């Protein structure tokens, strides 16, 4: 019983951890996209500030 | 966020005498010394790098309410810089909410508290 | 052994997820840094153009 249950729960918790890691990977991709967008926006704001300073 | 920081730094100064001993300090004293060293490393700031008040209060909230013990001491400065960059990029609205909600009598309101804590959790996960 | 293998597989999955997230974040950060440097150079060129206009 211990062997069977250990193997079965091992596979099931592996699947659960795979789901958690899928959520983690989705979070990583979304955060990379959001950080790229935020870096672009901040660079645009900085360039606008530099242009206003130049004017 | 600074009254408790002052308290913790005071206990660190008080316990600085015991820091020479190794393994003779209980869990409480070792934890207090670690917190004090972490806070001291956090105060270390490079030249020509001012922090707006919102960034200051966010950093101190992160450091003092047990969200920083796991981080090792040598890397706390980089942790702070990374966290501030994350805030300036990820959630500028969080910093704005801190800024316009700093005058209030009871700053740790539920909305700012939960938003800031979520930001810290997301940053630590991404780390 | 199976109970330990459960933890082994979970750890491997966690490591894979973390490594993927770190690599993606590093690549995105490098791209953002390059874009920010380009925007800063464009701002410097615009400032030089403004100085030329003033001259």
């Amino acid at each position: 019983e211990q062997l069977a249950n250990a193997r079965r729960d091992y596979e099931a918790e592996i699947a659960r951890a795979r789901q958690e890691a899928a959520k983690i990977v989705a979070q990583a991709q979304e955060r990379a996209k959001q950080q790229e967008a935020e870096i672009i926006a901040q660079a645009r704001r900085e360039a606008e500030r530099l242009k206003e300073e130049a004017r | 966020v600074a009254g408790k920081l002052k308290g913790e730094l005071a206990q660190f100064r008080d316990l600085a005498a015991f820091a020479q001993f190794a393994s003779d300090l209980d869990a409480t004293t070792k934890a207090q010394i670690e917190r004090g060293q972490r806070l001291q490393e956090l105060l270390k700031q490079p030249q020509y790098q001012p922090l707006p008040v919102e960034d200051q209060v966010a950093v101190l909230y992160a450091a003092t309410n047990n969200y920083l013990d796991d981080v090792p001491v040598p890397l706390i400065t980089k942790w702070r810089d990374d966290f501030l960059a994350f805030l300036r990029t990820a959630h500028p609205e969080v910093r704005k909410l801190i800024y316009d909600n700093r005058l209030d009598r009871k700053f740790p309101t539920p909305e700012v508290k939960e938003a800031l804590e979520a930001a810290i959790k997301e940053f630590k996960a991404t780390s």
